[PDB]
């Protein structure tokens, strides 16, 4: 028959890509399948070309050479990349001719009832390009391309070839030819998922696991879930580090290279490998979209006072609100407090705990030296990136160091300021909700601005008021002993205190440099002479 | 209006 | 090998095809220490270098240096060395008498350290 007898859709190796397999089938073999009598009573004509493309290391290669071993019929041709191009005129379209001249002769000898051929292109963007957009050194490109559309389809019908052709720019090819007749089925090859991220960490280890060279304590289950965003090539490429690792151990070599040989027939992979592996050898091609929160929450948070939990639970509300509601897809908050308090912590904090698809971050750090209009520009593309998923939350922090505000005048930037007062209020496309939630330290200067009315509801961030919370925090910390804890609390309890939690964490490092003798007294100093605050 | 730079070019050969 | 890794096609850096990507820095004071003792061997082995001349001071000294310029230095100490032994007033003549017992002082390590090289990386 057309297809192999042996052919089967496990043997060919193929990862995650059920549904693209499946509309290929679908839109390109299924009239080849049927009896000719009924596809004559329709007489419909039949597909000739496919178009893949995608990011490097999909697959493309793999689909069409598997592909071409599943059908029974005349060795593929292989063009491969830019090889037709010649010195001497007019030679290059004697090769693009010279490859559907079997084809062509085979049709004339039998006709309708003849065999198929097959034919693959790769690097299509290399010799395809706009004819009219091109060098104009020589005219010979826009000759192969004529050539090729006419032989394709031209006055003399032929219709017993298929072609084949991968690139990884589609926007480069020519319009004429990603048309009807020549290529209508194009697909697009994408990023596998966490399914798919199993299956091809499956596809590889079975010959290990076969041989018994695997222990028992990995899991691919663990693994597939730690890899975010890799390819398959990524995921081969992670499975050789880990084997090569594993290998090393039974090497001497620096002086001269020797094998133990008899230490050496007791191999085995350890969970070890994998994860050296993960931190050191492979790093995704494609840049981790998952926020790097540690840099934010450099220290954890510490339950020093109801305040945090009260800011928790309000946080964790509006989640819920901003999930589970229709009339209102649209939700902001404003965080303000005293500086040296804590509220991009806390704020990174609230925005972790929710398990939104989309989570972003916009800060000032990455924006030094731009002009008022990039910054424009970048919010633009973030929140264009927030609008695609239908749940989507996002941070602005440090508002008043976005908007480059100095008292002495005072000065500021009114471009960003009116994007800002118009992206919130801006409701998403239909059936999509999106949560934004803002950071600042100087609520009176946002007031006169009249932006405080933009929002929909505030949240206070208190600082250490009294003794007792001092004396907490200093415990939780446990930088003192119990001593020195009776000798601190014999002062402090009796007055107030006022001070923020970072400044605090400053005052302990720069105290505990001085002699154990001192130290105490170094620090009652610094909280005194900097401690004068309501 | 700064002129255009100055450009490379490509030959082809042909056979007697 | 290449002095602006960024500029290249990413296809070309895909696993499978350039895997193994490594960058090569500037050296500690343990590598400067191994590479003065890699270029200083010969003149060791054949008794040509002063006994006064102590490698772990030249070490600790030479800061932000790198290979070629550990390099450089020596090839211009030994060249100091040399030029003792040589007039060019009028025509160009060599002793050949006392060139035998031709030997490498500290004190043309410290003037080449001054006057010669430099290095072209932070401050000095
Ligand atoms: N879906 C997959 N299933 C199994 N192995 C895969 C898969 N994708 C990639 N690989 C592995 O990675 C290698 C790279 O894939 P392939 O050569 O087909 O990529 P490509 O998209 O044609 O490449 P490029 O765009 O860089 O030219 C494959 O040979 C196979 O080893
Ligand atoms: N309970 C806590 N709440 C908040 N931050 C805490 C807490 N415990 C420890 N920290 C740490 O305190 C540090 C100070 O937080 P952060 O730098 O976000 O403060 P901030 O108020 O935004 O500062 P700034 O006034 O400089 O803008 C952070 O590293 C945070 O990890």
């Amino acid at each position: 028959s057309i297809i192999n007898p042996d052919w089967n859709f496990e043997k060919m190796g193929i990862g995650g890509l059920d549904k693209e397999f499946s509309d290929i089938f679908r839109r390109a073999f299924a009239s080849r399948v049927f009896p000719p009598e009924i596809v004559e009573q329709m007489g419909c004509k039949h597909v000739k070309g496919i178009l893949l493309y995608g990011p490097p290391g999909c697959g493309k290669t793999l689909l069409a050479r598997q592909i071409g071993k599943m059908l029974n019929a005349r060795e593929p041709k292989v063009v491969n990349g830019p090889e037709i191009l010649n010195k001497y005129v007019g030679e290059s379209e004697a090769n693009i001719r010279k490859l559907f001249a079997d084809a062509e002769e085979e049709q004339r000898r039998l006709g309708a009832n003849s065999g198929l051929h097959i034919i693959i292109f790769d690097e299509i963007d290399a010799i395809c390009k706009q004819r009219g957009s091109m060098a104009g050194s020589t005219g010979v490109h826009d000759t192969v391309v004529n050539q090729l559309l006419s032989k394709i389809d031209g006055v003399e019908q032929l219709n017993n070839i298929l072609v084949i052709g991968m690139t990884n720019r589609p926007d480069l090819i020519d319009e004429a030819l990603l048309r009807p007749g020549r290529l209508e089925v194009k697909m697009e090859i994408g990023l596998p998922d966490e399914k798919g991220r199993l299956q091809i960490l499956h596809i590889h280890t079975a010959r290990m696991r076969g041989h018994q060279l695997l222990s028992a304590d990995v899991d691919i289950k663990e693994l597939a879930v730690e890899t975010k965003n890799f390819s398959g090539a990524e995921l081969e490429g992670l499975v050789r580090a880990a084997q090569s690792t594993a290998m090393n151990r039974h090497i001497k070599a620096s002086t001269k290279v020797e094998v133990d040989m008899e230490k050496a027939e007791s191999l085995q992979v350890t969970r070890g490998d994998f994860l050296a592996s993960l931190e050191n050898d492979i790093k995704p091609a494609f840049g981790t979209n998952q926020e790097d929160y540690a840099s934010y929450i450099m220290n954890g948070i510490i339950k020093w006072g109801d305040p945090v939990t009260r800011v928790l639970d309000d946080g964790e509300l509006l989640v819920q609100q901003t999930k589970n509601s229709d009339r209102t897809p649209l939700v902001s908050v404003l965080l303000e407090g005293p500086p040296h308090s804590g509220k991009t912590a806390l704020a990174a904090k609230i925005a972790e705990e929710s398990n939104f698809p989309f989570i972003k971050i916009c800060s000032p750090d990455k924006m030094i030296g731009f002009s008022e209009t990039a910054k424009c520009q970048a919010m633009k593309k973030i929140f264009d990136d927030a609008y695609k998923s239908q749940l989507s939350c996002v941070v602005v922090d440090d508002i008043e160091r976005l908007l480059d505000y100095v008292p002495i005048g005072p000065r500021f930037s009114n471009l960003v300021l009116q994007a800002l007062l118009v992206l919130l209020k801006k409701a998403p496309p239909q059936g999509r909700k999106l949560l934004i939630i803002g950071t600042t330290s100087r609520k009176d200067v946002l007031q006169e601005m009249e932006m405080l009315n933009a929002f929909s509801t505030t949240i206070h961030v208190p600082n250490i008021a009294t003794g007792e919370q001092l004396l907490e925090a200093l415990e939780l910390l446990g930088n003192f002993k119990d001593k020195e804890r009776t000798t601190i609390a014999q002062q402090v309890k009796g007055k107030k205190v006022w001070i923020g939690i970072k400044k605090l964490l400053m005052l302990i490092e720069m105290s505990l440099q001085m002699d154990p003798e001192y130290r105490v007294r170094k620090f009652l100093a610094l909280l005194r002479e900097e401690g004068a605050s309501p | 209006m700064a002129e255009d730079a100055d450009m490379r070019n490509e030959l082809e050969e042909m056979q007697r």
